[PDB]
DNA sequence: TTGT
DNA sequence: ACAACTGCGATTAC
RNA sequence: GUAAUCGCA
């Protein structure tokens, strides 16, 4: 009903999985529990199942996230208990525990977290048909039962009939024995069975017959079966169908089946694990009320129902499960792209998942199966590619479990039209065309070619003959791959790049539109769910940057606004007003602009002037030369909100205390500290600076201290008192500095085209190359990386958005405009280029004898450059990489208790390693005593490092350590400890003695 | 079995005839040269 | 830098005798996929001759 | 409908509905909207009426007739096209308006205030 | 597997007895040859062999 | 898993 | 039974 | 101090 004549809502997955859960799976799940029961009178208790109401949290998401506390529902279940000795059964309703609820936009709060639940895909059970050719003979075939706990029934034929079952870790198994046992009487088996002389010829249990719906149904359909949808248990028709077929694949009546194909594949989404999570506290709820009732009767007291259930099974259940399931995982907010991008990824690898080491590589291509369904450009570099993928615009998840598409039916009938969900295995048996009709050969239209799809294959044939066609734009891609403009002029290889690197944008301190867009951006910001959309109309009677006042149908609402908040991952949140006062907005609108959009569109960067040529080996390699303009006009600044927090543990000889008054501190410190020990709001603190003090008795100086890098305006700090936790909890301080950065040389800028570069050098404007207008450059790129990379649609992005700029426009194109003629980029570029030109009479814009580049001149000299170079303002983006984060330096300061070696770690002060390929390449170049000092006095040898200060202040030479280096020592011990020895044992060439080195 | 005996069981049970293919030229040489 | 070398749209020059064997290769295609619905060649020679 | 609110305000009401609205007393200035979902300019007429009908809580009642459901009603009411919009004052002597063709919404506020 | 192509347009003049009348790969017909043979191309100007 |  | 890139950095959970 | 997860090049 919905998403068939527009683009679905990006979080609308995870919203119809929960309320399917809510819907229906709590009901399945408290309806297959047991009836307790353990005793000789038999006291049982009972939960009425029809009596199951959910109520609403206590309390609200800004006061989940605020203390720290999950956002959850309670359940609330009537029960009755007979007692033995009373022969009745009271009636009361309990609190079995909290359920956590799902935001609008897909997300949860547990213990103040985000978090989201990826989706994970699984094989689905079924009859798989495999077959595997033999070293030496007939090729072997083999049919695989998969159930949903995961039974393998598996079944052979060798050379001869042999209908072998490899259940069994012996060489076989006689497949009339277990027909025998099922119940067969070995006459209607021979009966039934097509081909009755192969057989005739021929002369744990519940796991494996717990076959889901999905795989009755998938059974039925492989094996022509009859059984209704209700019997889901492996029958042995089944298995005797089975047989028959395994036999019929010998003589060539069969198909083997494709494991790659998505129809046979399922797709767990949240529903799906809250389910199994719901029925998991189930069981320990049983658990704790048979041991409940066994200590009552210790006890010798009947109790009321609520005595017998805690809340604990329920909520410890939940919190382990968001803590440390591998499907679920921090939401990224570093832009609204990630919180959007986030909800659509589909894994392979998980619990009951292939690992990365384990998947096959069949297991990591694209299946003609996964267009339109699957990303086929988004996947996760490294050891897992191909295993981690997101999920198309378009699609849907179906009442089987499997991914669906969208296609219209251009055949004749009544309506003459439709948009179908066709599942994956549907869409195989039908001609799918996704060429336009704009051809005519002095023959009637439907006489015309066109490539189609059919069988997995590619084909042309007539338009007669098409069954299907895919009109949607976005449908084969997903929202990271879809932001790119002019995506068919860049290479597939280098999309995933960009996509990738769209995910690190910063938000910045203010926000821009882009002039060249694909669409997808109103849709993204809309989704994301960092704007403020009216839940009601009315007006808006009064304007305040704290909350803005909505006055419709005589009642007034009012919407918190987020001022300067921080993400996970230390960006900015912020949020401004859109609409003035006075005005009506509909339900659905936009009231106010977050962080990194403006005027309802994503804006993840700015749109600066561009020339690609070389300048002075500044741009080698990718490298960006940049103006100061950028600089001193905050077109790149952003803002960054790092928190530090120390909990006041209270320890059982003494708790924390916190004084401001701490002795053993210089006065230049401790300025900011009030009288409490806490910093100050709005004050500016530095390295090395105090900003909790601690007395800590148990006296000390536990104290929070800055680290190196954390130079900001302290804009809040929260005292949070911990309760809930059934005794008393320590006390945390929150304190969260502003960090203001700037571009600066070492930052990575990017482009949407998949161009990334590190700026180089800060020009002045004066020394930048000017154009004909006079107007200086604000970065130079190197005109080599296009034959490198094979990007090309950056040059159109530049140019189209030069004739933007001059012309006051913003252009929103749908990839693949070269449907509806050839070169229909090119022809739009170089048209509004002209326009452009014409309409500002700058004759440079369009040169009719180089279109799209123009001669600029040099800023030092003066001279004008010999060719003409591309001129344009693309989209560039700041990366969250920066150079302050990666900037790190060691002394001599801190080791490891046990190793000794110096620590790891930036935020640790640590040094940096070196490993056995540098090891090798030293001993290669043959520095035996740099590679000696390394191994020993900078890394390990305490007494040589403890002299190496020492002799470097004095000055002296540092002498060559001839002892053992801790590494060493440690071994000894540990191999002695393993009662194997280790001696150096040390021979002199003089005398002929040995030494042992201990 | 035999291939007679197939014909006759065939041309008894399924219906099977020698109809007459009235070929074109790029089909005749086609079955006849490949 | 002196001279500033770029890339640009016009700049990516294709053969002038493109468009002639794409057509032809093509008008080729179509005669053998007729030919192939009228029984003259097979599958296998229409895959090997595209 | 307390809890969630209702995304669209303009209400599709019957020929019966509109004939007994007008036979009855109005205090308040009365709107009907032909509309079709086939025509393409009626898209965007729904949308001012939407906004319309927002600005104008409750001092107006704006209604809409589909004409695929009563096209004998639409063709007594003297309909040429479908951008059809009928403004019915409140008190009974006065004349009704007319109009045809999309309309901006200035226009619409203007006649509702002055000629209605 | 080279292909020869016409260095410029005109017909083509050969001895067929020499050739052998085959069927390529690519289900066309064509003559296959075994000997040295010389064919010309006649253009509005020149003969190539 | 894949192969040793 | 054994092994299957090198390191770095960030987070949360124990 | 160890894990899980992602990213980096
Ligand atoms: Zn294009």
């Amino acid at each position: 009903n919905e998403g068939i004549s527009t683009i679905p809502g990006f979080n609308q997955i995870q919203f119809e999985g929960f309320c399917r859960f809510i819907d229906q799976g709590l009901t399945e799940e408290l309806y297959k529990f047991p009836k307790i029961e353990d005793t000789d009178q038999e006291i049982e208790f009972q939960l009425f199942v029809e009596t199951y109401q959910l109520v609403e949290p206590l309390i609200k998401e800004r006061d989940a996230v605020y203390e720290s506390l999950t956002y959850s529902s309670e359940l609330y279940v009537s029960a009755g208990l007979i007692w033995k000795n009373s022969r009745d059964m009271q009636e009361q309703t309990i609190f079995i525990g909290n359920i956590p609820l799902m935001n609008s936009l897909g997300t949860s709060i547990v213990n103040g977290i985000y978090r989201i639940v990826i989706n994970q895909i699984l094989q689905s059970p079924g009859i798989y048909y495999r077959s595997e050719l033999d070293h030496n003979g007939i090729s072997v075939y083999t049919g695989t039962i998969i159930s949903d706990w995961g039974g393998r029934s598996e079944l052979e034929i060798d050379r001869k009939a042999r209908i072998w079952a490899r259940v069994s870790r012996k060489q076989k198994i006689s497949i009339l024995v277990l027909s025998s046992a099922m119940g067969l009487n070995l006459r209607e088996i021979l009966e039934n069975v097509c081909y009755p002389e192969i057989f005739l010829s021929f002369l744990f249990f519940q796991q494996r017959c717990e076959l889901g719906r999905i795989g009755r149904r998938n059974m039925n359909r492989r094996l022509n079966l009859d059984i209704p949808q209700n019997n889901t248990f492996l029958l042995p028709r089944d298995i005797l169908a089975a047989a028959d077929h395994l036999i019929g694949l010998k003589f060539g009546m069969g198909a083997l089946d494709d494991m790659n194909h998505l129809k046979n594949k399922r797709i767990r989404s949240v529903a799906d694990l809250l389910q199994d999570q719901f029925g998991l506290a189930l069981v320990r709820l049983e658990n704790v009320v048979r041991g409940t009732i066994c200590g009552a009767i210790r006890h010798k007291l009947i109790p009321t129902p609520q005595n017998l259930v805690t809340s604990t099974p329920l909520t410890t259940t939940y919190e382990s499960f968001f803590g440390l399931h591998p499907l679920s995982q921090v939401l990224d907010r570093t832009n609204p792209l990630t919180q959007i991008v986030h909800g659509r990824k589909l894994s392979y690898l998980g619990p009951g998942g292939l690992t990365g080491r384990t998947a096959s590589f069949r297991i990591r291509d694209i299946h003609p199966s996964h267009y339109g369904r699957i990303c086929p450009i988004d996947t996760s570099e490294g050891i897992n590619v191909g295993l981690i993928g997101s999920l198309a615009i378009h699609a849907r998840i179906g009442h089987w479990g499997s991914l669906e598409s969208p296609f219209y039916e251009i055949s004749e009938r009544s309506t003459g039209v439709r948009m179908l969900y066709l599942s994956p295995g549907r869409d195989e048996y039908y001609m799918v065309a996704a060429g336009n009709s704009l051809a005519l050969n002095q023959d009637i239209q439907e006489e015309q070619v066109v490539p189609a799809r059919y069988r997995q294959e590619f084909l042309t044939i007539a338009w007669e003959q098409v069954h299907l066609r895919s009109i949607f734009p976005f449908q084969y891609f997903s929202i990271g791959a879809s932001l790119i403009p002019f995506i068919e002029h860049n290479d597939a290889n280098r999309a995933l790049m960009s996509s990738n690197m769209q995910r690190q944008a910063v938000p910045l301190s203010r926000s821009e539109k882009c002039i060249v867009g694909t669409g997808l951006e109103r849709q993204a910001a809309l989704d994301s769910g960092a704007l403020a959309i009216a839940e009601r109309e009315g007006r808006v009677v009064y304007t305040n940057t704290d909350k803005i006042l909505l006055a419709g149908n005589g009642d007034i609402l009012s919407i918190p606004l987020v001022i300067y908040q921080r993400s996970n991952k230390n960006t900015c949140m912020h949020q401004k007003l859109q609409v003035p006062r006075g005005k009506c907005i509909k339900k659905g609108q936009i009231l106010a602009d977050g962080a990194a959009t403006v005027g309802g569109e994503l804006a993840l960067g700015k749109n600066v002037l561009v020339a690609y040529m070389p300048w002075e080996g500044y741009n080698s390699e990718d490298a960006v030369l940049i103006s100061e303009r950028l600089v001193y006009e905050d077109i790149y600044t952003s803002f960054h909100i790092r928190k530090y927090e120390i909990q006041t543990h209270v320890t059982s000889q003494g708790p924390e205390k916190v004084t401001n008054e701490i002795p053993h501190l210089e006065a230049h410190l401790l300025r900011n500290l009030d009288k409490n020990g806490i910093v100050m709001l709005g004050s500016w603190v530095e390295t090395g600076d105090i900003l909790v003090g601690k007395l800590t008795p148990q006296s000390k100086e536990t104290c929070l201290k800055l680290p190196i890098g954390g130079r900001g305006r302290v804009i809040d700090v929260r005292w949070i008192q911990k309760r809930g936790g059934s005794s008393y909890n320590p006390e945390t301080i929150r304190v969260y500095i502003l960090q203001k950065r700037e571009i600066k040389v070492g930052d990575k800028v990017a482009g949407r085209h998949g161009n990334k570069g590190i700026i180089s050098k800060i020009l002045p404007r004066q020394d930048m190359p000017y154009l004909q207008d006079g107007r200086s450059v604000d970065m130079v790129f190197n005109p080599l990386g296009v034959p490198s990379r094979m990007n090309v649609g950056q040059i159109f992005e530049c140019s189209l958005g030069l004739a933007g700029s001059l012309l006051d426009r913003h252009y929103r194109i749908a990839p693949f405009d070269e449907r509806y003629e050839q070169e229909a980029s090119r022809k739009l570029v170089f048209s509004e280029l002209y326009e452009a030109s014409k309409q500002t009479a700058n004759p440079w814009v369009f040169e009719p004898e180089y279109p799209g580049k123009s001669r600029i001149f040099d800023g030092r000299t003066g001279n004008p450059f010999e060719q003409p170079v591309i001129i344009g303002k693309p989209y560039i983006l700041k990366l969250i990489h920066q150079v302050d984060d990666k900037i790190h330096g060691r002394s001599s300061g801190h080791y490891a208790l046990v190793t000794q070696q110096p620590l790891r770690g930036r935020a640790k002060q640590g040094g940096q390693r070196v490993g056995e390929m540098e090891v090798w390449a030293l001993e290669g170049f043959g520095v035996a005593h740099i590679l000696q000092e390394m191994l020993t006095y900078k890394s390990d040898h305490i007494r040589a490092r403890q002299e190496v200060l020492g002799t470097t202040i004095i000055g002296g030479t540092i002498p060559n350590p001839e002892d053992a280096p801790e590494s060493f020592r440690l071994l000894v011990r540990e191999l002695r400890s393993l009662a194997l020895e280790l001696n150096h044992f040390l021979v002199s060439e003089k005398n002929f003695q040995i030494n042992r080195k201990e | 079995e035999s291939e007679e005996e197939a014909r006759r069981k065939n041309w008894v049970d399924r219906g099977w005839a020698p109809w007459e293919e009235i070929l074109s030229p790029e089909a005749n040489f086609a079955r006849k040269s490949l | 830098t002196a001279t500033s070398i770029s890339l640009g749209i016009d700049d990516l020059l294709t053969i002038p005798s493109k468009g002639w064997l794409v057509q032809d290769a093509e008008q080729q295609s179509l005669i053998l996929e007729k030919h192939h619905h009228y029984g003259n060649v097979h599958a296998v020679e229409k895959l090997r001759q595209s | 409908g307390k809890y969630v609110r209702e995304d669209y305000l303009v209400k599709k009401v019957s020929a019966k509905d509109i004939q007994e609205l007008i036979k009855g007393e109005r205090n308040v200035p009365l709107i009907i909207d032909f509309y079709a979902t086939w025509c393409g300019p009626c898209i965007l007429m729904a949308q001012e009426l939407e906004m319309l009908a927002v600005e104008y809580e409750s001092n107006a009642l704006i209604v809409k007739v589909d004409t695929d459901d009563e096209y004998e009603f639409a063709r007594d009411m003297q309909v040429r096209g479908l951008p059809t919009l009928y403004f019915i004052s409140p008190d009974p002597n006065k004349d009704a308006i007319r109009t045809e063709g999309l309309i901006p919404i200035q226009m619409m506020r203007d006649i509702i205030n002055n000629d209605l | 597997a080279e292909h020869v192509r016409a260095p410029s347009n005109g017909k083509i003049k050969f001895n067929e007895d020499l050739v052998h009348p085959t069927r390529t790969r690519h289900g066309h017909p064509a003559f296959l040859c075994s000997i040295d043979l010389y064919v010309t191309i006649e253009s509005e100007d020149i003969l190539h062999n």
